[PDB]
């Protein structure tokens, strides 16, 4: 399913802004 | 609310023409707890001596900032913060620098981010959802009638407050601009397809962001997502877009109306601009008023016991605040 693969992602925690 | 937002303009002018500063210094309150960490700086739950009030002070390294090519951002940062007034919008109570770094004392609030809810929970019901988006709508409305762009729209920076309401934070991105920019920036899964084709964007980025946003609350997860950033980037500039099974047609319309790369059919950015999206079917039962004047039914209301009390935020490794004997940057942040 869609949601196992989010949770099985490398993105599922906080997300910070990008930075150069 | 063409009169409200009139008067609301008067008022951020004076604040933007002649910002305040140097309102505080660190040696008035004492640093308790970190509350959380992003790509430039550490915000500590922090407690007025005087006054015995709490407040969530951030902290940003001088030459941290300058490394990472922020300089420009931080002023625009904190000259807008101490301008702008909105019930759903952070209060900016003090603001102030030394030697080595920056600080913007806000009011902290206490409910935690909404990150944390949503990932704990899973993902919010749709009036659960509509509540916060209901929010958002407003806000929106009232920073880009300022010519405000804010940039950064993500549940790591919207807080719960005590009454379950929605207080905006970070402002990191946030820039005054008339026409269009370039910058690339924001977060990887919220980026609009302008900004990652190097076009040049306006307003019209908040809504798509707004789009992801409501879309995340209520699926539980994004609409772009996959394990590295140039991934997510191609996913986007697609645009192929698919909703879970839940989404009632209502959610799904709206939806591909943010979602919409073409940004000349994009809600938002239309002649009706923010009222399109208040008509919308999926806003119905939307008491725009009673939203703005908080009268309006929380679904969900943090738990606190006490002043200082952090259970609703995580944990975060402590890190020593420095402060050299001699300045750093001293003529980059003079206004500040
Ligand atoms: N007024 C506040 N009350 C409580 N917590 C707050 C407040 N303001 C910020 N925070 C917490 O601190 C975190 C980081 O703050 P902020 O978003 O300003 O940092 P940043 O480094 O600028 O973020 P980014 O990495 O997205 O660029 C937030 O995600 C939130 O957890
Ligand atoms: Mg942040
Ligand atoms: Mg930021």
């Amino acid at each position: 399913t869609t949601y196992a693969d989010f949770i099985a992602s490398g993105r599922t925690g906080r997300r910070n802004a990008i930075h150069d | 609310v063409k009169e409200f937002l009139a008067k609301a303009k008067e008022d951020f002018l004076k604040k933007w023409e002649t910002p305040s500063q140097n309102t505080a210094q660190l040696d008035q309150f004492d640093r308790i707890k970190t509350l959380g960490t992003g790509s430039f700086g550490r915000v500590m739950l922090v407690k007025h001596k005087e006054s015995g009030n709490h407040y969530a002070m951030k902290i940003l390294d001088k030459q941290k900032v300058v490394k990472l090519k922020q300089i420009e951002h931080t002023l625009n940062e904190k000259r807008i913060l101490q301008a702008v007034n909105f019930p759903f919008l952070v209060k900016l109570e003090f603001s102030f620098k030394d030697n080595s770094n920056l600080y913007m004392v806000m009011e902290y609030v206490a409910g935690g981010e909404m990150f944390s809810h949503l990932r704990r929970i899973g993902r919010f019901s749709e009036p659960h959802a509509r509540f916060y988006a209901a929010q958002i709508v407003l806000t929106f409305e009232y920073l880009h009638s300022l010519d405000l762009i804010y940039r950064d729209l993500k549940p790591e920076n919207l807080l719960i407050d005590q009454q379950g309401y929605i207080q905006v934070t970070d402002f990191g991105f946030a820039k005054r601009v008339k026409g269009r920019t370039w910058t690339l920036c924001g977060t990887p899964e919220y980026l609009a397809p302008e900004i990652i084709l190097s076009k040049g964007y306006n307003k019209a980025v908040d809504w798509w962001a707004l789009g992801v946003l409501i879309y995340e609350m209520a699926a539980g997860y994004p609409p772009f997502f996959a394990d590295q950033p140039i991934q997510i980037y191609e996913k986007i500039v697609s645009g192929k877009v698919r909703f879970p099974s839940h989404f009632s047609s209502d959610l799904k319309d709206l939806l591909r109306n943010l979602l919409q790369v073409d940004l000349t059919k994009r809600f938002g950015n239309l002649k009706n601009g923010v009222n399109d999206i208040k008509n919308h079917k999926w806003f119905a039962t939307t008491d725009w008023i009673a939203i703005y004047q908080r009268k309006v039914e929380a679904p969900f209301i943090p738990k606190f016991k006490g002043p200082g009390d952090t259970s609703n935020f995580d944990d975060y490794e402590e890190e020593e605040i420095r402060v050299s004997i001699n300045e750093k940057c001293g003529k980059e942040f003079t206004e500040f």
